[PDB]
């Protein structure tokens, strides 16, 4: 990743100031006592996470493939409107040269 | 213990809408291409046709001496019904009594004629209206416009005077 | 209200994320964001025709999550796509860059 | 068979969703408890305990209107208030759908000909008040205009070649200015000569003769071959 | 209104409609209210008869 | 909560950030006393601020001292400044400005690099 | 010297058969293709019903 | 004023109670809305001077087109508006009635000048504190919204010292020094 | 770079050349290092891998 | 391929990296090399944005949001890792509660 | 050129700029007419054809 150096990151504007927040070293309250829930409910939580990255990385193959087809189709779409125009630029320069 | 900023409270052109440009305060419609057609084929038209006329398919008709009924038939070598709508019969009348011959030809119990339901008379708009709604139209014509418009929209096949008889083109039958 | 959208709010996101349940069923595509006003209802198939749609009294559940974790083929096909995905994305990121080190490091 | 489903609201008022892994038409039950036709039904619990209320699954190879409906319509005037002449009740099978979308504040006039077909349309308007079932010929609205006042929307599923004048009389008598006028047209029934496109754009072009102008039109290609829903209003001055 | 120099024009509420340049020092304004005139007079010596609807 | 004061005292690169609240009266320099700031020789030059005007000023009042960067006499440099400035502008705050301007009067008559450093350098001939 | 040719275009007919089996894969694309009607019980739409698309010819 | 129906309307087409051809489409309103003017007559006295310039640059551009009084007094014109700020590039003449405008004259007022120089977070802000008494140009604290800021004299807007702004930007990075009062 | 050369009398006989890395990486022979033999200082477009060969194309 | 050869527009393979210099992984090529090189640009884009940023910070610099946020000791940005619609320390009620 | 004063100098250019501009630009674009309202600039032309 890009890692800007503290001393460029400490004298940035106000607006440009980078949220870098730092890891806990402690073990807090919250954390020691929120409960999660096991057995039928750890499997129920695997099952949703590969459900839900399943989607993810279908969608993200699904618009991968479509930027392929549709980087060709303005390949091909642009050699045919350049046909297109240097057949009006000589169609033009007929018509005024017969009138 | 006043406001600070205060300002001379005018009114907003841009938010006002006691004025008149300020009185501007989903479900789309992807319209189905017709079971009637194949690729660009229309395998659902089949004789009798059914022709939509227009006012110089009539003028070319006449000058280039083509009965109406008998040079459909043949050209499509098939039993065709020749359509006037109201909106042709309105331009050919607004024609003038210049094209006094066009009109009472167009006058003829053998050719039939619709009723179009709008107000003005551009029959190039209801001739692509009601063809482009419906896809079981011949449409004859010589307009370079609506001829262009007519070959652009598919399945919709296209008549027009051309030498002494008529010729017909996006009809995939014809011989 | 949120107490309940907090009980159905897996097989809310098992409906949005339809279209990677089964590899054969490719629906059409729509976003389908949570709607405002819902409910959560169980078909009831008569007492007329019997053996074609019946889901007996034995495989009875109570959410669509529940189904779809009894069912044993999308068990497998949802391992073994998450783990081809899973080597796919840990293809060249960090232990293969530590074994690259530790390689030039060996000799 | 056993399955959960998530009810959720159409875009049409009165007609639902029910989304699965196969979605579902649906409508909300006026008779809770039974099925007319063999559907199937969605029992959900809405919150005194909370009340069991059910839900019927509208089949759209049974019912040219719900062919529509999943076909995508962009105006039904089936609405949950309203008043619908159906014509052509050949049975209990669409009119119980029309007759719980439209609600129990709202009255469908079911018109059916035959007789053994009248004897169930009686024994299903026992268990929805909300059906006027009226055993007589459409072809004739003089004949019944004495039980039907004021509709506001006509559905014609009617199969007779002389569609086109039965809507046009049973609007002319029941049916108010810019009111709704469903026509379900059978080609093959209209008249088998011609193809499918030349009858849909005659029955068009007599309903603006009669003054209807239409608003829409819907193949309905998958269901059903060679079939039609032409939207329209009863405008009664002015299509123009 | 008729301000320090210029007649200025409030609606209801009191937010300012119109500043206008011509009616240079009103001290004296009428409507004329059959004719939507409003009428404009003062150290100047000159009478200004200003039509409110077409402005 | 409490009234406190920061100031800061630099030489070269070395960098001292002084805080002085109401207290006790312990003064301490990154945590540690201050005597025990090295190198030991100019230990007195770290003092003079506490010896020019008395302890009977820094009997009141707790500072303390965070310096990071430079060197050794760099350090001891930042150190006596943020001490010496830090006293003035707590008596300027909290005490009376008498006391404020008899303060900088002695830092000042010793010498004013106690208060004011020298700092951009050097001269193009 | 020739380029790498095609098995189905070896022979006429098998090419023209294999080109309509394409044709009216692609139509169903395009159109709605009456399939045939009800096979069996109505399991539903099996692919989805969108509430907002309304795919009907609107008159003028 | 209560949506006229079809044979009004026609009938009379002209009535409009708001919005007037003296009006010129309240454009007075409508920039000082954009730079928040506070009195009415701000507007009206920036659109005498740019008539000024647009008068003299009219009646100097019709001299010959090579003579030097003409070129020079359009350079000097030219040279002084750049330097004032209200002219945003000194290269081409057709500035002087193309580009002399009062929204110019308005962005060169001291809470605009504020708001760009990121010295409050809007106009109406940099109102407040210029009318609050945080703002001095050079030494001297400006008390006024409308102080027109040239291009060589803003380099000396700053806060106040003793500023509880001044004092809370340095607190904020922690670079308050108590020793000069912020 | 290490190993094309066995002798900074070669690398003498070489300086100046250009040479490239497999990546396309153009880049120019400089002056031949003292106590390695045929280790040489390159100068190239920019940073070369320790994974790269250099190449000096001769006929 | 107008008059161009099927067996002239052949497949010219790739050469891997020599089994004596195996330890440095993967020989890399140009495609390798222009991933490396436009990677290592655009970061360096970004880089210099920043630091002509911190060049032209104008110190006198005032936002309302410089009230509730804060800044460490080394001078750079505190981000609060919980929340910020939440608060970190709870009151002594809500321990209770919890507890 | 070089000694002409003002009205006849915006003139004299205008004039010669439309002159040069008529050969290649276009008809409907060269000479715009000034807005002039309906009922007052028939009543320019009356007059001035009187
Ligand atoms: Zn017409």
């Amino acid at each position: 990743g890009l890692k800007v150096p503290k001393a460029v990151q400490k004298e940035l504007p106000f607006k440009s100031q980078i949220h870098q927040m730092k890891p806990q070293k402690k073990k807090t309250y919250m954390a020691k006592r929120a409960v999660v829930l096991g057995g039928d409910e750890k499997k129920a939580r695997s099952f949703i996470q590969k459900v839900l990255t399943i989607s993810k990385a279908k969608d993200s193959k699904r618009k991968e493939q479509k930027a392929s087809q549709r980087k060709e189709r303005l390949k091909k779409l642009a050699k045919m409107e350049e046909e297109k125009s240097q057949r009006d630029k000589e169609k033009k320069k007929e018509y005024f040269a017969q009138n | 213990t006043r406001k600070f900023g205060l300002v001379k409270r005018t009114l907003n052109t841009k938010k006002d809408q006691r004025l008149k440009k300020n009185q501007e305060n989903l479900t789309r419609n992807i319209p189905q291409v017709s079971s009637a057609l194949f690729f660009q084929y229309n395998q659902a038209i089949k004789p009798p046709y059914q022709v939509l006329i227009d006012t110089n398919f009539i003028n070319f008709s006449i000058q280039k001496k083509v009965d109406i009924v008998r040079g459909m038939m043949d050209c499509l070598l098939a039993k065709c019904n020749p359509l006037i709508t109201d909106c042709v019969m309105a331009e050919l009348e607004k024609l003038g009594p210049k094209y006094r011959i066009a009109l009472k030809l167009a006058r003829d119990p053998r050719i039939k004629r619709l009723s179009c339901s709008h107000k003005g008379t551009y029959a190039d708009d209801c001739l692509v209206h009601r063809v482009l709604q419906h896809k079981c139209y011949i449409v004859a014509t010589n307009d370079a416009g609506l001829k262009q418009r007519i070959r652009k929209i598919p399945g919709i096949p296209l008549m027009s005077v051309g030498g002494h008889a008529y010729v017909i083109e996006k009809l995939p039958d014809v011989f | 209200d949120d107490n309940m959208r907090r009980e159905v709010q897996r097989d809310l996101l098992l409906i949005k994320h339809r279209a990677a349940l089964d590899p054969k069923r490719h629906y059409k595509k729509q976003r389908w964001e949570v709607p405002e006003r819902f409910a959560i209802g169980t078909i009831i198939e008569d007492k007329s025709e019997f053996y074609s749609s019946r889901m007996n009294r034995k495989e009875r559940k109570s959410t669509i999550l529940e189904t779809l974790m009894g069912d044993e083929a999308s068990n497998k096909y949802f391992k073994r796509k998450y783990n081809e995905i899973q080597e796919k994305s840990t293809s060249g990121r960090k232990a293969h860059y530590k074994k690259m080190k530790e390689m030039r490091k060996k000799r | 068979g056993g399955a959960k489903v998530v009810i959720e609201p159409h875009r049409h008022a009165g007609v639902y969703i029910a989304r699965g892994k196969e979605d579902l038409l649906v409508t909300k039950n006026m008779a809770p408890g039974e099925s007319v036709y063999g559907e199937k039904r969605i029992s959900v619990e809405e919150p005194v305990p909370p009340t069991k209320v059910e839900y019927r699954v509208w089949n759209p190879f049974r019912s040219k209107l719900a062919a529509g409906i999943m076909g995508g319509l962009d105006e039904l005037f089936i609405a949950p208030g309203k008043k619908v002449l159906y014509l052509g009740a050949a049975s209990g099978t669409s009119v119980s759908h029309v007759s719980d979308v439209v609600g129990p504040e709202g009255v469908v006039y079911a018109v059916e000909f035959s007789h053994r077909p009248g004897r169930e349309l009686i024994s299903m308007a026992k268990k929805r008040p909300n059906i006027i079932p009226i055993i007589e010929d459409a072809r004739h609205p003089q004949k019944y205009r004495m039980l039907i006042g004021m509709v506001d929307c006509v559905f014609a599923d009617v199969a007779q070649p002389d569609q086109a004048r039965i809507i046009a009389l049973n609007s002319h008598m029941f049916l108010k200015d810019q009111g709704g006028v469903v026509i379900s047209i059978k080609a093959n029934c209209i008249d088998s000569t011609v193809d499918a496109e030349t009858v849909f754009a005659r029955e068009v072009q007599k309903l603006r003769e009669e003054r209807i102008k239409p608003l829409e039109q819907l193949t309905l290609e998958p269901y059903e071959r060679d079939h039609c829903i032409v939207v329209g209003r009863y405008m009664r001055s002015g299509l123009k | 209104v008729a301000q320090k120099k210029y007649t200025f024009i409030y609606d209801h509420e009191g937010t300012e409609l119109h500043r206008l340049k011509q009616h240079i020092e009103a001290r004296h304004l009428d409507f004329l209210p059959y004719h939507y005139l409003l009428v404009t007079a003062g150290e100047t010596g000159w009478l200004k008869y200003h039509d409110v609807s077409t402005g | 909560a409490v009234p406190s004061v920061q100031t800061f005292g630099k030489k070269k690169s070395a960098t001292a950030v002084a805080h002085v609240k109401a207290g006790k009266g312990l003064i301490k320099v990154n945590g540690s006393p201050i005597t025990l700031v090295e190198p030991e020789i100019l230990r007195f030059k770290v003092y003079e601020p506490l010896l020019l005007v008395g302890l009977d000023k820094f009997s009141n009042i707790d500072i303390r001292v965070r310096v990071t960067g430079g060197g050794h006499v760099s350090q001891v440099y930042a150190i006596r400044q943020a001490i010496a400035k830090g006293l003035v502008a707590y008596h300027q705050k909290y005490v009376d400005e008498q006391s404020k301007n008899e303060l900088k009067k002695a830092f000042t008559s010793y010498d004013r690099t106690l208060l004011i450093a020298d700092s951009r350098r050097p001269e193009p001939k | 010297l020739t380029p790498k040719r095609n098995k189905d275009n070896r022979n006429s007919r098998v090419k023209k058969r294999k080109k309509y089996q394409k044709a009216q894969k692609k139509l169903k694309s395009v159109r709605a293709v009456y399939s045939g009607g009800q096979s069996g019980v109505y399991e539903g739409e099996k692919t989805g019903i969108k509430k907002g698309l309304t795919r009907s010819v609107k008159f003028k | 004023v209560r949506k006229l129906k079809h044979h009004e309307q026609k009938l009379l087409k002209k009535v409009d109670f708001l919005e007037w051809k003296q009006d010129q489409g309240h454009r007075d309103t409508q920039v000082m809305r954009t730079y928040h003017i506070q009195n009415r007559e701000d507007y009206h006295k920036y659109n005498r001077i740019c008539g000024d310039i647009r008068r003299l640059a009219n009646k100097l551009s019709l001299l010959p087109p090579t003579d030097p009084f003409r070129r020079k007094h359009e350079q000097l014109l030219l040279d002084k508006l750049y330097a004032m700020g209200v002219l945003t590039t000194k290269s081409k003449i057709s500035d002087l009635e193309n580009k002399v405008t009062v929204s110019a004259i308005c962005r060169r007022r001291l809470p605009v000048i504020m708001h760009r120089l990121k010295m409050a977070e809007t106009i109406q802000d940099a109102v407040k504190f210029i009318e609050q008494g945080h703002v001095r140009v050079g030494p001297n604290l400006i008390n006024d919204p409308a102080y027109l800021v040239t291009r060589n004299m803003e380099d000396y807007v700053t806060w106040v010292d003793n500023s509880k702004i001044k004092k809370t930007l340095l607190r904020y990075r922690n670079q308050i020094d108590d020793f000069d009062f912020s | 770079i290490k190993d094309m050369f066995s002798s900074a009398m070669e690398v003498a006989r070489f300086e100046g050349a250009q040479i490239k890395t497999v990546s396309g990486i153009r880049g120019e022979i400089k002056r031949a290092l003292s106590k390695p033999e045929g280790h040489y200082r390159a100068a190239f477009e920019d940073k070369i891998l320790m994974s790269d060969i250099v190449i000096l194309r001769s006929w | 391929a107008k008059l161009v050869h099927d067996v002239q527009k052949k497949q010219h393979r790739e050469r891997s990296q020599l089994t004596s210099r195996s330890r440095y992984g993967f020989l890399e090529k140009h495609k390798d090399y222009v991933k490396r090189a436009q990677d290592f640009h655009r970061k360096q884009s970004t880089l210099k944005v920043l630091r002509e940023k911190a060049k032209e910070r104008n110190p006198d610099e005032y936002y309302h949001a410089m009230h509730s946020r804060k800044t460490d000791a080394k001078g750079l940005l505190i981000s609060s890792r919980h929340g910020d619609e939440e608060d970190e320390s709870l009151s002594m009620d809500q321990v209770k509660l919890l507890k | 050129d070089d000694q002409v004063i003002g009205k006849a100098r915006s003139r004299t250019l205008e004039m010669r700029l439309n002159r040069l501009s008529r050969v290649n630009g276009h008809q409907d674009k060269i000479n715009k007419l000034e807005k002039v309202p309906m009922h007052i600039r028939r009543g320019m032309i009356d007059k001035h054809v009187k």
